[PDB]
């Protein structure tokens, strides 16, 4: 029987945090440390990311705003830098881990200038203000959730929402179940599961789409845009 | 992160 619930998977919730914690104070504050080694797909990445999120700034009556977005688990801002500030007016950084945030400074440039708020917190802990952001962006981070934290944090991204405003899930997916990586401290889920978390947090999709061009050793990477 | 399949 495959998994279907981080409440099988994790021994011990204050440790599943506390050694997730640890691991990321112990990462280069580069692409590749954001990246765990594959820094060169982060052209793809964003490519695809970019064309994505496109869908959703078309004129209409349902389009997506440009005054601010809110990148989840950000790191050193590697799609702040290359996604957002190209087409937000401001952006706003979240991520656990201070070093990146500090290093972000540098990595952003110029343009970094346009990032508000640097918000040092765990998204666990994080309540993003009401009525704030056109887009927020959580990609490579929400495995470092459980799954009620995730549900969570997903209920308060929705209130922090402006008119027409999406959330974008981003992430590894298991083939089947709910997958325990104990050297990193995050788990994988697989499609059912999300969408699952995505239905409980009162959300629905507008989008779903599987990364193309990866390479064939890691595990699938899909995009989700809700409201 | 992009991770080898376990
Ligand atoms: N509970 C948590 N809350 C917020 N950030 C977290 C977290 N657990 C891990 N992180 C952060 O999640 C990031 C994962 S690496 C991916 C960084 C970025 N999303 C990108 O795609 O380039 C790291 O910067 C790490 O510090």
């Amino acid at each position: 029987v495959p998994r279907g619930s981080t409440s099988e998977v994790i021994e011990d919730e204050k440790q599943f945090y506390s050694k997730a914690k640890t691991y990321w104070k112990q990462i280069p504050p580069t692409v590749d440390g954001m990246l765990g080694g594959y820094g060169h797909i982060s052209s793809i990445d964003i490519n695809s990311s970019r064309k994505f999120l496109q869908r959703f700034l078309r004129e209409g009556p349902n389009k997506t705003g440009t005054s601010c977005a809110l990148d989840c688990g950000a790191g050193i801002g590697r799609i702040t830098k290359r996604l957002l500030l190209p087409l937000f007016r401001e952006v706003d950084m979240v991520d656990i881990t201070e070093d990146f945030l500090v290093q972000a400074k540098t990595y952003l440039g110029e343009e970094g200038k346009r990032v508000r708020n640097y918000f040092c917190c765990g998204l666990q802990d994080f309540t993003p203000e009401p009525d704030s952001y056109d887009v927020i962006w959580i990609q490579w981070v929400i495995g470092h959730l459980t799954d009620q934290h995730l549900a969570e944090f997903l209920r308060r991204c929705k209130g922090s929402l402006r008119p027409n405003g999406i959330i974008v899930i981003k992430d590894n997916m298991a083939q089947e179940g709910v997958i325990l990586d104990d050297v990193d401290s995050s788990v994988c889920r697989d499609l059912d599961v999300v969408r699952r978390i995505i239905c409980s947090a009162g959300l629905s999709l507008l989008a779903e789409e599987r990364q193309e061009n990866l390479p064939d050793e890691i595990y699938h990477v899909y995009s989700f845009a809700l409201r | 992160y992009p991770k080898r399949i376990a």
